[PDB]
C-alpha cells in the first residue's frame, strides 16, 4: 500500500481517443521510469481500470491483501511482478 | 449460469452442470488457475 | 534475468510455455552476430 | 406612420424605376423583334406529347429486348455445356487456365491480359477472355471450384458472340451457386474484399420468388451471453437478403411472444423499414423461460393476417434459438396440416443442448436446419435458405425462365447507376433420361447483364423540350427508374451518429413535390394504363430555395415488354419548338465566327453548353477548352455531318447569330449605364453571353442552359424574376456581382407562344441603394423581399452587409407573423439523397428536410400590427407590380426589445417521416403475379441431420 498505490492505471490508448492500442493492455511508466508505449501514434494517460479488470491492484487494503494472498499461493504472481515492472521501474519491484 | 457476461468468448471452467462444476472444483483444488476462476466469479457479481 | 526465470520455473508458473517458446524455429534479436540470410535459427532442441 | 396612399405612391415611383430599367437595358422587347423579323431561318414544329411517349417507350422496350435475347442465349448454352461434364477429381496434369481477378496453384494457370483502356467503361478492360472472381473465404483450387471452373470456360465464346451483335453491351456476369462469379469483359477487381455474388440483389431475386418471411427470435434466459450476440448479428445479416418485394416481421418469445418493434405485422422490408427492424433487434435482452407453443402460435397468426398488403407467396418461419426439449407437435398439426408454411430452424452458439426437436421442426414443415456456432458461419449460413426456396422454381421447368429487372443500384465495378437482367440456370444432367433427379432440384446459378441509366437517358432526348419538361419512368413498386432528381448516391436513413450496398430506391412521390393529384397519376401508372391530364402544379426550383406554380401536362404509357411505365412531363408554351432549317455555307460561317474567344471584346464573353453536339467533340466540364475544341471542330470538318446530327448544331449556330444581332446592334450602343453592371442573355441553343468581358469572370451559372435555376424559374413566371445571391462569402457575390434580374422572351410566330430565351441585367447593389433612400433611421425599417423571403436591400447598412439571406434569420419576429397573416406560404420536403456532417452519439448520407416559401394570396396591399408583448409594431406591406418583390415598412427592432427564435430556411438534418405510422397506410403498389411454391414433386428428404 505504501510502496505502490494506484500505479496500474496508465495504458496506451490511440491518439485522442478512448480505445486501447494493444489487445492485452499493460501499464505505462508512472513517471517516466518503466514501460514506454512506443508505436506509430500512441500516448498513455490515466483512465485505465486495471490489469485484471481492476481486481488485481494495490490501491486498497482489501485489494492489496487479496493480491498478496494470491501471490503467496504461487499462482499468478509473475503476472503481478511483470505489471509492476511495466508500471514502476525495474529494480524495486523484484525485491517485494 | 452466471459466467455469461463476457459476450465475446465462452468460458470452459464454469459451474453450468454437475460434471463441469466437479471439474472446476477439482481444478481449483489442484491450485492451477484458481485465481482465473475467482476473477470470473467476482465479475459475475458486478466487479471490483 | 536468467536466475529470475529459473526461479519462476522452480515455482512452476508457465515453465512448459517457456520450453515451447525456446524451440528451434525462433527469430533472433537484431543485435547478435548471426550470419545474414537466416534469422530464424536461434533456439535448440535441448530445451526439452 | 405614413398612410396607405402615401406608401403605395412611394412604391409606384420605385416599382417603375426597376421595370423600366430592366425592360430597356436588357432589351427584352428587341429580342422579340429579332426572333420575329426573320421567320425564315427556322420553322415552328409541333411537339406532340402522345407521340414522343409512345416512341421513347418503344425504344426502351427494344433495348430491354436485346438484353433479354442475350440472357436466353447465355442461359441455354450454360445448361447444355454443364450437362456434358464428367466431374473429374484431379487437375494436377489437366490444369485449368483462367484469369483470376484481384491478383497481381494446385491445378490452375493464371493469365496475363493486355487491359487496354476503353470508353463507356470507367476501368481498363480486355475482350480476349472473361475474368473470374472468387471470394476471400472460398479457397480456389478445391474440387468443387475447379470442376465449376471448367464448364464456365465455354461461356467465353458466347460472351464474345453477344458483344459482337450489340457492341453497346455492359457487364455480362454468371453468378455460380458455388460462389465464383465470371464476368465479361475481363477487368481487374476494385481495404479488404467482402464481395459475394450469392448475396447480391440481382442474384437473390432470380434464385427464388418473393417471400413472406417472419423471424422468430429466442430471447429466453439460456440465450444470454455470447449466443445472443450471434443471434442479433445473424438476424441483421439475414435481413440483408430481402428486397422490396419481400415482406418481413421480427418477433421474440420468452414465455410470451411479442413483436420486437412497432410494426405489429408484415412490412415491405424496404431500406426504411429494415433499418427500424435492425435497430430494434440490436436492443433485445435475454430473460425468462422458453415457450415454443406460444411462440409459434404468434408467428402462425401473423402469416394469416391478409388485412394488409403482402406478397401472397412463399411463407416461411425462421426460428433463431439454441436448443430445447419441446417439439410443439400440436401447434404444427393445428396450424399447417397441409404444409403451406415452411419452417427453417437455426441452432446458434456454442452450447450442448438438445438439437433433436429443432431438427425435427425443420423438415416436418419442408424446411432445412443450420448450425451457426461462431461469427464466421453467420455470413454463409444465413443465405443458404434460398436453395430450399428455389426447389419449386426448377421443377416448374421452362415456365420459370422469365427475365426480371432489379431496382436501380450502384454497380460493384464503379460504373454508376445500373439495372441488371436476371435469368436462372438449372442442373439438367441426366434429364434426357430423367433418372438422377437428386441434385437436379438446385439452380446452377443466375445470368446477369447490366444496363446503365445513361443508355436509357439516350433513348429519351430532352433537347427538343423546354428545360421545364422531362421524362420519368416508374417501377411497379413506385420507385423511379428515370428522373432528373435521381442522383448517383445512396439514399440515407436517419441522422448518422458516430462517436452503398443498398439499392437506390427513390419513390416517385419523394423525387419531386408530393401532391394529391400526383398520387392518382402514380397509381394509374403503376397498374399500367395510358392516359393524360393537364393541371396546375407548384414546382420546386433547381436550387431548393423557391417554389413557383405553373401548368403542367403529364402523358404516360406503359412499356409493353417490361413492367415499367414511361411518362413525359411537359408544361404549356412547350407544345411547339424551334427547328432550324438552314444549309447554306456562307450563312453559317459568319455565325460560327462569333464564337471565337478573340472576338469577345465586342461580342461579349460567350459560353457554350457541353452537349454532345457531335460525338467526336468530347465534353470537358470546364467550358474553357470545350469552346476552343468546338469552334476548331466546326471549321475543320465537312458540313455534310456523316456521323452526328446537325439539329443540335444548327440550333446553337442559329442562336449565335440571334445573340450577335442583339449584343452588336443594341448592347454596343449603350456601352455603359449608371445602374447596369452586367448584361446576360441565355438561349435554348446553349450559349450565354455577357457583354462586359470584365464581368464574364463573375458568371457562376452552369454553362448548360437546361441546368440554370433562374432560366427555368423565369419561364414559369410572366413577369420579371429577381434572384437573390448566395450568402456566407460563397465566392464573389456580395458587391462585385450584383442582384440578378431575368425575364423570358415571348414570341408569336403564327399565334403560337414560344419562349426561346431569357434576358436580364445584374443591378448593382451600390447604385440601387441611393435610389432607395431618395437612411439608417433609428425609428423605422425599410426592407425589400423577393418571392421566398430573401433580403435584397434594407435601410440599416448592417442588414445590407448580410445580403441574400432569409429574412427569418435576421428578423424572426416579423417573418413569423408574415406567415400567419397568409402572405408567405410554405411546404416542407424530404431530401433522401443528401450528405451532412455526423452528430454526436468525413460526411455521410442523411435525410435533410427542405422548406421553401412563396406568395400565397393574390392580394397586393397588406397592413397590420405585430404584437410581441408589452409593445406594439405596426407595418404596411406592398407588392411591386410585374415583379416577384414585396416591400414592407416596420419600426426598428430596438423599440421593442423582444427576439424570438430565428426562423431557419436551410438544409435541416432530420430523420422523418416516422415509419411506425407509414405502414398503417402504405402507398399503393403492385407485386409480381408469378409465384412458385408448394410443388408436389419436391423431395425435401434431407432435413438438416442426415448429413450431421
Ligand atoms: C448437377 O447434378 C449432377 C448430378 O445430378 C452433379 O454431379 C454429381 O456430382 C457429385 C459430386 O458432388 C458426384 O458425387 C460422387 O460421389 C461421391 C459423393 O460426394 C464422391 O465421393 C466422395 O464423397 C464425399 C462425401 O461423402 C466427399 O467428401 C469426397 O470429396 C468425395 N470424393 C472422394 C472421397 O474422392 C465422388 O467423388 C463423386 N464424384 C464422382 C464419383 O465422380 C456425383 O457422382 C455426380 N453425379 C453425376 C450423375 O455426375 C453435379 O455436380 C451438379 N452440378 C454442380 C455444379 O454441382
Ligand atoms: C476440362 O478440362 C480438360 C483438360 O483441359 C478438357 O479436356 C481436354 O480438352 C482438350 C481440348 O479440346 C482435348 O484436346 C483434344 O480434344 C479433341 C476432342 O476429343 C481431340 O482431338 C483430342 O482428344 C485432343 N487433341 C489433341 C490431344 O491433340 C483433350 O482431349 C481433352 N482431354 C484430356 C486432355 O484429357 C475438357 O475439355 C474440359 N471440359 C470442358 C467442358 O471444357
Ligand atoms: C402495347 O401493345 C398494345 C397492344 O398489344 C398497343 O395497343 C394499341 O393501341 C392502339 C390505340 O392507340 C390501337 O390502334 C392498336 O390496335 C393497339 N395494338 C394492338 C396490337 O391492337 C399499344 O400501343 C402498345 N404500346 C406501345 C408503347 O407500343
Ligand atoms: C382485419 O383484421 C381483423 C382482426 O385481425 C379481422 O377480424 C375482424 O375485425 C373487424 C374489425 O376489427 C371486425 O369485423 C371484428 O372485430 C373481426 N371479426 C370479424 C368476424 O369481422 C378482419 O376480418 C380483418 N379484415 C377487415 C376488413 O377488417
Ligand atoms: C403546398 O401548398 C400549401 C402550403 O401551405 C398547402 O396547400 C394548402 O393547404 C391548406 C391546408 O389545409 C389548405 O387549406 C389549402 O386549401 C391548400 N391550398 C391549395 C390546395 O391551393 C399544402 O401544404 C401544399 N399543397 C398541396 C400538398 O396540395
Ligand atoms: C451569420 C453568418 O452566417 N455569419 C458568417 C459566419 O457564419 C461565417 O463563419 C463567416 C466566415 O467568414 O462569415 C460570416
Ligand atoms: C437492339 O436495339 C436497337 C435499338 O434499340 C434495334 O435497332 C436493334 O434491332 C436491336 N437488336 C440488335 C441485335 O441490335
Ligand atoms: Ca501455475
Ligand atoms: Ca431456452
Amino acid at each position: 500500500l505504501e510502496l505502490f498505490i494506484g500505479k496500474m492505471h496508465k495504458t496506451c490508448f490511440f491518439a485522442d481517443s478512448d480505445i486501447v492500442a494493444e489487445e492485452d493492455p499493460a501499464p505505462c511508466a508512472f513517471s517516466g521510469n518503466g514501460r514506454q508505449c512506443t508505436a506509430n501514434g500512441t500516448e498513455c494517460r490515466s483512465g485505465w481500470v486495471g490489469p485484471n479488470g481492476g481486481i488485481t491492484n494495490f490501491d486498497n487494503f482489501a485489494f492489496a491483501m487479496l493480491t498478496v494472498f494470491q501471490c503467496i499461493t504461487m499462482e499468478g504472481w509473475t503476472d503481478v511482478l511483470y505489471w509492476m515492472n511495466d508500471a514502476m521501474g525495474f529494480e524495486l519491484p523484484w525485491v517485494y | 449460469g452466471k459466467f455469461n457476461f463476457d459476450e465475446t468468448q465462452t468460458k470452459r471452467s464454469t459451474f453450468d452442470n454437475f460434471p463441469q462444476a466437479l471439474l472446476t472444483v477439482f481444478q481449483i483444488l489442484t491450485g492451477e488457475d484458481w485465481n482465473a476462476v475467482m476473477y470470473d466469479g467476482i465479475m459475475a457479481y458486478g466487479g471490483p | 534475468q536468467a536466475v529470475l526465470l529459473l526461479f519462476r520455473c522452480a515455482t512452476g508458473e508457465a515453465w512448459q510455455e517457456i520450453m515451447l517458446a525456446c524451440l528451434p524455429g525462433k527469430l533472433c534479436d537484431p543485435e547478435s552476430d548471426y550470419n545474414p540470410g537466416e534469422e530464424y535459427t536461434c533456439g535448440s532442441n535441448f530445451a526439452i | 406612420f405614413p398612410s396607405a396612399v402615401t406608401i403605395k405612391s412611394w412604391v409606384d415611383k420605385m416599382q417603375e424605376d426597376l421595370v423600366t430599367l430592366a425592360k430597356t437595358a436588357s432589351g427584352v422587347n428587341q429580342l422579340v423583334d429579332i426572333y420575329e423579323k426573320y421567320q425564315d431561318l427556322y420553322t415552328v414544329e409541333p411537339n406532340n406529347a402522345r407521340q414522343l411517349v409512345e416512341i421513347a417507350a418503344r425504344d426502351i422496350e427494344k433495348l430491354l429486348s436485346n438484353r433479354s435475347k442475350a440472357l436466353v442465349r447465355l442461359a441455354l448454352e450454360a445448361e447444355k455445356v454443364q450437362a456434358a461434364h464428367q466431374w473429374r477429381e484431379d487437375f494436377a496434369s489437366n490444369e485449368v487456365v483462367y484469369y483470376n481477378a484481384k491478383d497481381d496453384e494446385p491445378g490452375s494457370q493464371r493469365i496475363k491480359p493486355v487491359f487496354i483502356e476503353d470508353a463507356n467503361f470507367g476501368r481498363q478492360i480486355s475482350y480476349q477472355h472473361a475474368a473470374v472472381h472468387i471470394p476471400t473465404d472460398i479457397y480456389e483450387g478445391s474440387t468443387i471450384v475447379l470442376n465449376e471452373l471448367n464448364w464456365t470456360s465455354a461461356l467465353d465464346e458466347v460472351f464474345k458472340k453477344n458483344r459482337e451483335e450489340d457492341p453497346s453491351l455492359l457487364w455480362q456476369v454468371f453468378g455460380s451457386a458455388t460462389g465464383l462469379a465470371r464476368y465479361y469483359p475481363a477487368s481487374p477487381w476494385v481495404k479488404i474484399d467482402l464481395y459475394d455474388v450469392r448475396r447480391r440483389p440481382w442474384y437473390i431475386q432470380g434464385a427464388a420468388s418473393p417471400k413472406d418471411m417472419l423471424i422468430l427470435v429466442d430471447v429466453s434466459g439460456s440465450v444470454s451471453g455470447l449466443t445472443l450476440k450471434l443471434i442479433r448479428t445473424s438476424v441483421s445479416e439475414m435481413l440483408e437478403t430481402l428486397s422490396d418485394d419481400d415482406f418481413v416481421n421480427v418477433a421474440s418469445f420468452n414465455s410470451n411472444a411479442q413483436d420486437v418493434s412497432c410494426f405489429q405485422h408484415l412490412v415491405q422490408a424496404n431500406v426504411r423499414n429494415k433499418k427500424v427492424l435492425k435497430d430494434a433487434v440490436n436492443n433485445i435482452t435475454a430473460k425468462g423461460i422458453t415457450d415454443y407453443k406460444k411462440g409459434f402460435s404468434f408467428a402462425f397468426e401473423q402469416l394469416l393476417n391478409y388485412n394488409v398488403s403482402r406478397a401472397n407467396c412463399n411463407k416461411i418461419i425462421m426460428l433463431f434459438t439454441d436448443g430445447g426439449e419441446e417439439r410443439a407437435q400440436e401447434i404444427f398439426n393445428k396450424y399447417n396440416k397441409d404444409k403451406k408454411v415452411r419452417v427453417f430452424t437455426f441452432s446458434v452458439g456454442q452450447h450442448n443442448y438438445d438439437r433433436g426437436p429443432i431438427q425435427w421442426m425443420a423438415c416436418e414443415n419442408k424446411g432445412y436446419y443450420y448450425e451457426i456456432p461462431s461469427i464466421g458461419a453467420i455470413r454463409i449460413n444465413t443465405q443458404e435458405y434460398l436453395d430450399v426456396l428455389g426447389r419449386p422454381m426448377v421443377l416448374a421447368g421452362d415456365k420459370a425462365k422469365q427475365v426480371q429487372w432489379t431496382n436501380v443500384y450502384l454497380d460493384a465495378l464503379e460504373l454508376g447507376l445500373v439495372i441488371t437482367g436476371t435469368l436462372p440456370v438449372f442442373n439438367i444432367t441426366g434429364q434426357f433420361e430423367n433418372k438422377t433427379n437428386l441434385k437436379n432440384q438446385l439452380i446452377l446459378g443466375v445470368m446477369g447483364v447490366d444496363v446503365s441509366l445513361e443508355d436509357i437517358k439516350r433513348l429519351t432526348p430532352r433537347f427538343t423540350l423546354c428545360p421545364n419538361g422531362y421524362y420519368f419512368a416508374i417501377d411497379p413498386n413506385g420507385y423511379v427508374l428515370l428522373h432528373p432528381n435521381l442522383q448517383p448516391k445512396p439514399i440515407g436513413v436517419g441522422i448518422p451518429t458516430i462517436n452503398s450496398q443498398e439499392p437506390v430506391t427513390l419513390d416517385f412521390l419523394d423525387a419531386e413535390l408530393e401532391n394529391d393529384i400526383k398520387v392518382e397519376i402514380r397509381n394509374k401508372m403503376i397498374d399500367g394504363e395510358s392516359g393524360e391530364k393537364t393541371f396546375r402544379t407548384l414546382v420546386k426550383s433547381q436550387d431548393e430555395r423557391y417554389i413557383d406554380k405553373g401548368n403542367r401536362t403529364y402523358t404516360w404509357t406503359p412499356v409493353n415488354g417490361t413492367d415499367y411505365s414511361l411518362a413525359l412531363v411537359l408544361p404549356t408554351y412547350s407544345f411547339y419548338y424551334i427547328k432550324a432549317k438552314l444549309e447554306e455555307t456562307i450563312t453559317q460561317a459568319r455565325y460560327s465566327e462569333t464564337l471565337k474567344p478573340d472576338n469577345f471584346e465586342e461580342s461579349g464573353y460567350t459560353f457554350i453548353a457541353p452537349r454532345d453536339y457531335c460525338n467526336d467533340l468530347k465534353i470537358s466540364d470546364n467550358n474553357t477548352e470545350f469552346l476552343l475544341n468546338f469552334n476548331e471542330f466546326i471549321d475543320r470538318k465537312t458540313p455534310n455531318n456523316p456521323s452526328c446530327n446537325a439539329d443540335l448544331i444548327n440550333r446553337v449556330l442559329l442562336d449565335a447569330g440571334f445573340t450577335n444581332e442583339l449584343v452588336q446592334n443594341y448592347w454596343s450602343k449603350q456601352k455603359n449605364i449608371k445602374g447596369v453592371k452586367a448584361r446576360f442573355v441565355v438561349t435554348d441553343g446553349g450559349i450565354t453571353r455577357v457583354y462586359p468581358k470584365e464581368a464574364g469572370e463573375n458568371w457562376q451559372e452552369n454553362p448548360e442552359t437546361y441546368e440554370d435555376s433562374f432560366y427555368k424559374r423565369s419561364l414559369d413566371n410572366d413577369n420579371y424574376v429577381f434572384t437573390a445571391p448566395y450568402f456566407n462569402k460563397s465566392g464573389p457575390g456580395a458587391y462585385e456581382s450584383g442582384i440578378m434580374v431575368s425575364k423570358a422572351v415571348e414570341i408569336y410566330i403564327q399565334g403560337k407562344l414560344l419562349k426561346p430565351a431569357v434576358v436580364g441585367i445584374k443591378i448593382d447593389v451600390n447604385s440601387w441603394i441611393e435610389n432607395f433612400t431618395k437612411r439608417n433611421s433609428d425609428v423605422m425599417d425599410c426592407v425589400i423581399l423577393d418571392d421566398g423571403g430573401f433580403l435584397l436591400m434594407a435601410n440599416h447598412d448592417d442588414y445590407t452587409n448580410q445580403i441574400g439571406r432569409f429574412f427569418g434569420e435576421i428578423d424572426p419576429s416579423l417573418m413569423r407573423h408574415l406567415v400567419n397573416i397568409s402572405v408567405y406560404a410554405f411546404n416542407k420536403s424530404y431530401d433522401y439523397q443528401s450528405v451532412c456532417e455526423p452528430g454526436a452519439a468525413s460526411k455521410q448520407s442523411c435525410i435533410t428536410e427542405q422548406t421553401q416559401y412563396f406568395f400565397d394570396n393574390d392580394s397586393k396591399s397588406f397592413s397590420g400590427v405585430l404584437d410581441c408583448g408589452n409593445c406594439s409594431r405596426i407595418f404596411h406591406g406592398e407588392k411591386l407590380m410585374n415583379t416577384n418583390l414585396i416591400f414592407i415598412m416596420v419600426e426598428s427592432k430596438g423599440t421593442c426589445p423582444c427576439d424570438t427564435r430565428l426562423l431557419i430556411q436551410a438544409e435541416q438534418t432530420s430523420d422523418g417521416p416516422n415509419p411506425c405510422d407509414m405502414v398503417k397506410q402504405p402507398r399503393y403498389r403492385k407485386g409480381p403475379d408469378v409465384c412458385f411454391d408448394n410443388n408436389v414433386l419436391e423431395d425435401y428428404t434431407d432435413c438438416g441431420g442426415v448429413s450431421g
